[PDB]
């Protein structure tokens, strides 16, 4: 099978992000969850770099 | 509507509704099988589930058996609960729902498993082959459903219409007061059934002799002979079968089984030679056909084959008796033959 | 090995080799590609009365055998004789296509033939899933364009066809300028051409057919999902080569590189095809076969496949298309050389079978398009001259980042969307 | 809420000609405003199916209705994603908007309710 | 060691080693099948893999077909590569490895699929049934392996020993220079084979007439008749088969297929009626047996059935010819019959 | 390291009676110190099996040897976990310590090596 | 099936910690990995509580 399927780490990525079967009709309201993951990343990255200077 | 009975000082009674609707009378192949498998499904007042849950709490079970001639609806229970099982059996005969989903979910699976159990025992494949070549379209009809011709839900319903009638059945209770039984049968849905006709034809079934069939089979090899019997010449073949299955015969340890299937209008005698390899099957039957062709008897089992033909207690309701203290001699005329198994290593009909 | 073609009033083409029997027939330069959406199936119907019990008994008395074939670009009606009866075949041809071409279309004959091509085309759609899929491939690949019409016609254009439609078609296409008379078997050129120039009478000479609009490939798909079928059958193709393309042979060779396969034949599992390393591990299919289909205006290059592995269809498609990627970038000398040898072997087995009816169809179709037949030995010269550089230049034009056409039936839930398939027509590079 | 219960309340209203003449017009207008018929759906296509009753029911649906439900659902998703409604001549008409799955559902609920009753029956001596 | 040939100015030659080792001569059931499936596996000098990879680069393929009589090892290739394919075929006949794992991994699977393809086409189930009842143990041996009796690797080896001999085979090259072919055969491992005996018995195979078998089958129904032919009376049955499969016969559209299988010592005529439902199969054969019982001909196809019997080009190496311009009349004596399919709805032998 | 290569080196040593008399005694003593025979194992039971060659080889092993390998391996694990060795009369004797899997391994390596050779053959005109 | 198998979170726990098939003969040298997980927990817990007081 394709490597993205057979590899132990990549198959997680494949089943969640690549081949994951979505209902054809979901609208832009279903985009909020990815925006929440993005938000979580923005908060963590900017917080760590600030922590470097914070007392 | 023949209502038999017989009391006793015991605790277990057994109602039984015999019905002439086995494979003998079957409009399409296996439909009698499907109907037998449809008994004790849903009625119009009681689900299959409730029937079981109720009868369990009372202390009795149901069961529906298929013959080559009979569909028997039997019920075994504690004595004083008689009316319930009379009306339960009544309900089934008069008004089973026959829902399309009961067909697909319960009846077809149960029948498919039935056919599968039988598909792997090579004496039964033989016994079926024996019937099909002797009586070519009567008792030689397939016992079980295998889907060679279509059977719809309607065909099962149509067949239930023909076969479940007042003229085509006999109520029969073991360990029952005949007074209350007749009283309960007439006071039920039994007496409110249409009574069409019965197909218990008196005419002897037309069987063809000197017939043989060969079926290839992975497993044990079995060679079988089958002889058509007369309505009156059947009680000698009965002693023959019990002679061949006893220590009196020298060739008892050369066969697997021998029996006579008694019907309402004749019968069939069967002999089964079965073993692993084809060499031992060839010899053990080539000997039998040669040893019975120069046959014998001298009524040696005449009290033993009367012992065995008596210890079949359920029989009573039993046909001809003193036909044993009559004829004691036996030849071996023309018969029918089937080879099942290692076929390229089994006898043909020529060399027997 | 011969090719003698000369034009009298009609155009006569022959190829003789001492074999056993001789086959004579007329091959018209118009097929299902010349029909409409609405009279689609008229050619197939013509074929079927030509072989009707009435016409077929008249030939069997004389000891003649009948054969016909409807294609896209052309159409052929063929009688096989026993080789001295090469004259009595020409009698049956003319007694049919002048005399009886007003007696074959009798009310009782037509209705019993129409009833038989209806059971025929219905049986096809119900059961022949590989050819059904391949026919729908042409349908979507070439939609709203002459090559999209199926050769057997559709059930709906068929049952609405009348005697006048046969007539109108026959009067526009069974002409002299749209005909070639073909003879294969063992009979000489001058043995046949004299029996033809014996009788004159031109019949509708000077009449041309009707012109049209050119065939075009459109990247697209038709998905005939049926979950009750026990397999999935798919075909996938790019725009291939027309006959008389410079790359006619490069294309055919490219298809031989990936070839055809049958999982149950021990020998097939052992071929020198790199794709087989991928697909055999999890058994991604029961069979595939590549093709380079060529017609007058266009063609299809791709593959067809059948599989019971219905949860891994995406790996089948992915590994197959990654192999095809290689043709542009990394196909090896020895792959090309293997294909040359096997292309010769299969092209040989086609052009020289022991059956003259095949020879007639191959001769007829060729001479109708280019006015001549390229000899088998001439093809081998072209095949041997193909380099890795040629295959790469071809694939880079026809295969790499090009639109595809897809068709399938059966359990094709696992056949991913178009864009996923189409993205695999190339690779990421720096 | 079970369909047995919706049927109880609904049938009571439907029989009593006081309520029947009062409510059904309200209900008819609610159904038109709902809009599912403009997508080519029948109401019974809308029932949430991820539970054992509805899986039993859908299993028991005759083939031809099953293939039809499948088409109507696929056609609804495709139209939804294009942000259109169907051509009006393709809408489901009120005569077509039948409770085709309802009898299978009610049958399965009754079977289930009986099993629950029988698994929990008390006994008195 | 009959080495035939025939040149031509073409580019594709085809070597072919016919060998008398089909199902006709088979010590155990299907062993000829297994051996045919074992050809072009590993030799002792060349693996199956290398054989394929080498022949592909040259431009030729191999192939091994099974008959009721012949195992034919054929090779199709480009003309000038002749010696290679002669020695390849030589290698296989003399020294295939017969490794136990080749049995389990390649040969048994390939044979199981063969049996499966044939198990689902009901005319072939019929054709096999026809052979098995006419010739009861010669050409009536099973064509394909199905495991009813054990076949070990040794049995396949023993059978290869009997059948692969100089006296039991004929080399035959189409599109080959006979000079070089004979030269290459004598210079190989072909001439270094043991030459035992040939089992091409001249005596007419003993066939039994008026035989019938009935096999139940889910699918299409097919009724078939099969007639034993004479060594000399076979060329009339050939025109019969081609008459029934032509527009001359009115009853051509009532049957699926009709043919004569020609052997070295006689033959078998077969007729196949096949359709969906059992009603149309019953009629279309009940008519045929009645229409040919009052048979006819008048040599109508005598040039057409000579056309068809000539367009079988491969045949040449062809038996009797001018037997067509001889007899033109046909009755219909006793034959053999099989019903496959909806069996409880198909004719018995009685009513035909 | 392939078994084809171990066999090459080993057979060269085994034939030349200079090395053969020098090394085999060293090798014999190494094998006794290894200790696997005291657990009831044969050397070939010790070969790492998680690769395609060894899976091919084990697949091709006759039934009776396969069941025997299975017992020896299970018996070795049980003894290991009890921190004992077997009774000495149960040890594998040198006569029994045969290379039973070696021929299947060598056969599979050759088949594999040929495929790799044929997949990569160049051609010269 | 048992709840420890059917539940989405518990089945992870079951397949890693409960039903996970171990070779019968692994010795105490195979106990070090769990001791490493324990160490990681000790370091994280004690570090967070100290961080509360650290400048
Ligand atoms: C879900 C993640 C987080 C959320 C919602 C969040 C939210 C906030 C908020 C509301 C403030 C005050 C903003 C203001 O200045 O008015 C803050 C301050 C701060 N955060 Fe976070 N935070 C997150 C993660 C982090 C992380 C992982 C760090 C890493 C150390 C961090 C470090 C800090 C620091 C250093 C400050 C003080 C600087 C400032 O006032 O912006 N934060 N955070
Ligand atoms: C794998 C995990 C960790 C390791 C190996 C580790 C190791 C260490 C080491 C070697 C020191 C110096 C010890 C000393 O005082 O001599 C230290 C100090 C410290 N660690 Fe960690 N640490 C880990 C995780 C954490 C985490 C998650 C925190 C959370 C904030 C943390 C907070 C601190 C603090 C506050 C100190 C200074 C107090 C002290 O000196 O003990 N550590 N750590
Ligand atoms: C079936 O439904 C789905 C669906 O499954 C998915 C996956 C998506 C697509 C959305 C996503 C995949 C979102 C995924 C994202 C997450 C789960 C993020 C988790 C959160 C994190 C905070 C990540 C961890 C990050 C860190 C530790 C930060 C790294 C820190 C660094 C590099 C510090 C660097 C600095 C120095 C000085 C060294 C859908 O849209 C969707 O419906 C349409
Ligand atoms: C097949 O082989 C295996 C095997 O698979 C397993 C699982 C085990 C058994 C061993 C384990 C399961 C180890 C598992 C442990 C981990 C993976 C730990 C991961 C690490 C962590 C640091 C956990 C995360 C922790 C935190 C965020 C800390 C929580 C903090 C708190 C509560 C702060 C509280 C304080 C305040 C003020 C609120 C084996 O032994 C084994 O072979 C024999």
């Amino acid at each position: 099978m394709a490597f993205r399927k057979s590899n132990v780490y990549l198959s997680l990525v494949n089943s969640y992000i690549i081949d994951s079967p979505q209902p054809s009709s979901i609208n832009y309201w279903w985009n909020m969850g990815s925006l929440l993951g993005l938000c979580l990343v923005i908060q963590i990255v900017t917080g760590i770099f600030m922590a470097m200077h914070y007392s | 509507l023949t209502v038999s009975a017989r009391d006793a000082p015991t605790k277990i009674s057994t109602l039984a509704v015999k019905v002439h609707g086995g494979s003998r009378y079957a409009t399409k192949d296996g439909v009698a099988h499907l109907l037998n498998r449809f008994n004790f499904q849903n009625t119009n007042t009681r689900s299959a589930l409730k029937l079981v849950r109720e009868s369990e709490l009372l202390g009795g079970t149901f069961k529906s058996t298929l013959d080559r001639e009979y569909i028997t609806l039997k019920a075994t229970f504690l004595k004083d609960d008689l009316p319930y099982y009379v009306n339960a059996l009544a309900d089934v005969l008069y008004k089973t729902a026959f829902k399309p989903h009961e067909l697909t979910e319960s009846v077809l699976p149960a029948a498919r498993y039935d056919y599968a159990v039988a598909e792997q025992c090579p004496v039964k494949s033989a016994e079926d082959q024996l019937y099909a070549i002797t009586f070519r379209k009567g008792l030689g009809n397939p016992l079980l459903y295998d889907g060679v011709e279509r059977v719809s839900l309607q065909d099962i319903k149509d067949f239930a219409d023909k076969v479940y009638t007042k003229e085509n059945l006999e109520v029969s209770g073991e360990n029952v007061v005949e007074a209350d039984l007749k009283r309960f049968v007439d006071e039920s849905l039994l007496s409110t059934l249409p009574a069409g006709k019965s197909l218990v034809s008196k005419s002897e079934p037309k069987f063809f002799l000197g017939e043989e069939n060969r079926v290839r089979f992975i497993g044990d090899s079995v060679a079988a002979i089958g002889i058509p019997v007369n309505k009156a010449s059947l009680a000698q073949y009965e002693v023959l079968a019990n002679y061949l299955t006893s220590a009196l015969s020298e060739l008892s340890g050369l066969i697997s089984s021998a029996k006579l299937d008694k019907f309402t209008d004749g019968g069939l005698f069967t002999l089964f030679v079965r073993d692993q390899d084809s060499a031992v099957v060839s010899s053990n039957i080539k000997k039998i056909v040669a040893d019975l062709k120069k046959g014998k008897d001298l009524s040696p089992a005449i009290n033993y084959t009367k012992l065995k033909n008596a210890v079949q207690n359920e029989s009573v309701s039993s046909p001809i008796e003193l036909n044993f203290d009559a004829v004691k001699d036996f030849k071996l005329g023309k018969f029918n033959y089937v080879a099942v198994g290692d076929v390229s290593n089994l006898p043909y009909l020529d060399e027997l | 090995a011969e090719v003698t073609q000369l034009s009298n009033g009609i155009v006569v083409a022959t190829e003789h080799n001492p074999a056993h029997t001789a086959s004579v027939g007329v091959v018209f330069g118009s097929g299902a590609a010349n029909e409409n959406p609405y009279n689609n199936g008229v050619s197939n119907l013509w074929k079927n009365i030509f072989l009707s019990k009435e016409n077929s008994a008249v030939a069997a008395k004389e000891g003649l055998a009948l054969s016909s074939n409807i294609s896209r670009d052309f159409q052929s009606y063929i009688v096989s004789s026993l080789p001295g009866s090469t004259d009595k075949s020409l009698d049956f041809l003319n007694q049919s296509f002048i005399q009886q071409k007003a007696n074959l279309l009798s009310s009782s004959n037509f209705e019993a033939t129409k009833k038989s091509v209806l059971k025929q085309v219905q049986d096809f759609e119900d059961n022949d899933h590989p050819n059904r899929v391949l026919e729908h491939l042409h349908s979507t690949a070439f939609q709203n364009t002459p090559l999209s019409l199926p050769t057997r016609g559709t059930l709906e254009s068929l049952e609405n066809l009348v005697v006048a439609d046969l007539e109108s078609f026959a009067n526009n296409h069974f002409l002299n300028s749209n005909a070639v008379v073909v003879g294969t078997g063992n009979i000489k050129h001058e043995d046949l051409v004299n029996s033809i120039e014996s009788k004159n009478l031109s019949l509708q000479t000077g009449t041309k057919p009707v012109l049209k609009k050119k065939a075009a490939f459109l990247g697209s798909e038709v998905r005939l999902r049926d979950d009750t079928l026990p397999k999935a059958w798919i075909s996938l193709a790019v725009e291939g080569e027309p006959v008389n393309s410079p790359n006619y042979f490069v294309a055919k060779l490219a298809a031989q590189i990936f070839g055809s396969y049958n999982a149950f034949e021990p020998a097939s599992r052992l071929q020198g095809i790199k794709l087989l390393d991928n697909i055999q591990e999890y058994q991604l299919c029961d069979n595939f076969n590549h093709f380079s289909l060529s017609y007058k205006d266009s063609g299809l290059w791709g593959f067809s496949t059948a599989t019971r592995n219905v949860t891994m269809i995406d790996d089948l498609i992915h590994f197959t298309l990654k192999q095809w990627n290689r043709l542009t970038i990394s196909v090896t000398d020895t792959e090309v050389e293997r294909a040359k040898s096997l292309l010769k072997l299969q092209l040989g087995q086609l052009y020289e079978s022991g059956n003259p009816v095949n020879d007639a169809n191959l001769l007829g179709a060729e001479v109708l398009i280019k006015g001549s037949k390229l000899s088998l030995g001439e093809a081998f010269k072209k095949i041997d001259a193909i380099t890795v550089k040629d295959v790469k230049a071809w694939a880079g034009k026809r295969l790499w980042d090009q639109d595809i056409a897809i068709a399938g039936t059966g359990q094709i839930e696992g056949l991913l969307d178009y864009m996923r398939i189409r993205s695999d027509m190339s690779m990421m590079r720096w | 809420q079970s369909f047995t219960s919706i049927a109880r309340i609904g049938d009571y209203i439907l029989k009593s000609p006081v309520l029947s003449k009062l409510c059904v017009p309200v209900a008819n207008q609610f159904i038109n405003l709902a809009g599912y018929k403009k997508l080519g759906l029948k109401f019974d296509d809308l029932i949430a199916e991820e539970n054992p009753i509805m899986q039993t029911a859908l299993r028991r649906l005759p083939e031809d209705e099953s293939y039809a439900r499948a088409y109507r659902i696929i056609r609804a998703h495709q139209t939804e994603l294009t942000h259109h409604l169907l051509p009006r001549n393709e809408w489901i008409k009120a005569q077509e908007d039948v409770p085709y799955l309802l009898p299978y559902i009610l049958e399965a609920e009754a079977a289930a309710k009986e099993k629950d009753e029988l698994d929990n029956i008390e006994v008195s001596k």
